[PDB]
């Protein structure tokens, strides 16, 4: 769960 | 409607970015606090980033306290760019994976063309609007340090010469997000066909917002060109950053952006 997908899906 | 396509871009670009060139406008032309030397950096870092140097890390160098800086916005932009997409039409239905990697090799693109707003020819405004840092200033730095700004400083004064406004700046960036030949893409069709639409918004925006220049629409896939070749340059100096200079250490999110990109 890369750092990039994490704020997407924040 | 692609009228309405146009407008839902723009009002997500103004509702995400802090950042608009109206805004940008109204400063730099008059108050923000100027660095142009190594007093007034010094200064600015009490005021406006105080906690870095409480204590603090203002015993490192000065080139290595503006990089840690520059990141610290980097991130902030990250996290502006990601909501702008996901207001994207269609951006939040494509898939997830495609979302990141799209992410991924555009953010720095759109960072770049974004800077413009913010850039005249002696300088840049920064810290939200509270700071401007001299052109000059950033020369000065020492190596490698100083080969940072330079280029995007000339990117940016060709851009601004074509005299765009935030809602074509807006489509522009969505423009570049939503591209297709990024490596890695899952569904490359349906990204083409989100592509089309969005560049086809942009074509038409552009004829009626600048009648009086009937060749925007090329010079604007020339600048996304050019910003493709922009953000090579700028990963490879960052890579000798990194490999040269150990109190440069690159914030996980950046370092993930910036791995297996080119
Ligand atoms: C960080 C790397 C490793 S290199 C890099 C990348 C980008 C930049 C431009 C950062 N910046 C000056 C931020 C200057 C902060 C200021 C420094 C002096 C003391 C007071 C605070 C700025 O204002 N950026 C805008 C944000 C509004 C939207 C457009 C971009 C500089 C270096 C990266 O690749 O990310």
């Amino acid at each position: 769960p890369s750092l990039l997908k994490k704020l997407l899906l924040a | 409607d692609l009228k309405s396509l146009a407008k839902r871009i723009y009002e997500a670009y103004l509702k995400n970015f802090n950042m608009n060139k109206v805004k940008a406008r109204v400063i730099l032309s008059g108050p923000p606090f100027v660095i142009h030397d190594m007093e007034t950096l010094c200064m600015a870092e009490k005021t406006l980033v105080a906690k870095l140097v409480a204590n603090g890390i203002q015993n490192k160098e000065a080139e290595v306290r503006i990089f840690h800086c520059c990141q610290c916005t980097s991130v902030e932009t990250v996290t502006e760019l990601t909501e702008f997409a996901k207001a994207i039409p269609g951006f939040a239905n494509l898939d997830l994976n495609d979302q990141v990697t799209l992410l991924k090799y555009g953010v720095y693109e759109a960072i770049f063309a974004m800077l413009s707003s913010v850039m005249n020819k002696d300088g840049m405004l920064v810290a939200y609007g509270n700071g401007f840092i001299t052109r000059e200033f950033l020369k000065s730095l020492r190596k490698p340090f100083c080969d940072i700004m330079e280029p995007k400083f000339d990117f940016a004064m060709k851009f601004n010469a074509l005299e765009l406004d935030d809602s074509d700046i807006s489509l522009f960036v969505a423009a570049i997000i939503c591209c297709g030949d990024r490596p890695g893409l899952l569904n490359v069709g349906h990204i083409e066909k989100m592509q089309e639409g969005i560049v086809h918004v942009l074509r038409l925006h552009l004829q009626s917002n600048h009648p009086d220049d009937i060749f925007l629409f090329p010079k604007l896939l020339q600048k996304m060109a050019d910003l493709r070749q922009l953000v090579t340059e700028h990963a490879q100096l960052v890579q000798i950053i990194k490999k040269t200079e150990s109190d440069a250490a690159l914030h996980p999110l950046l370092q993930e952006i910036y791995r297996d990109m080119y």
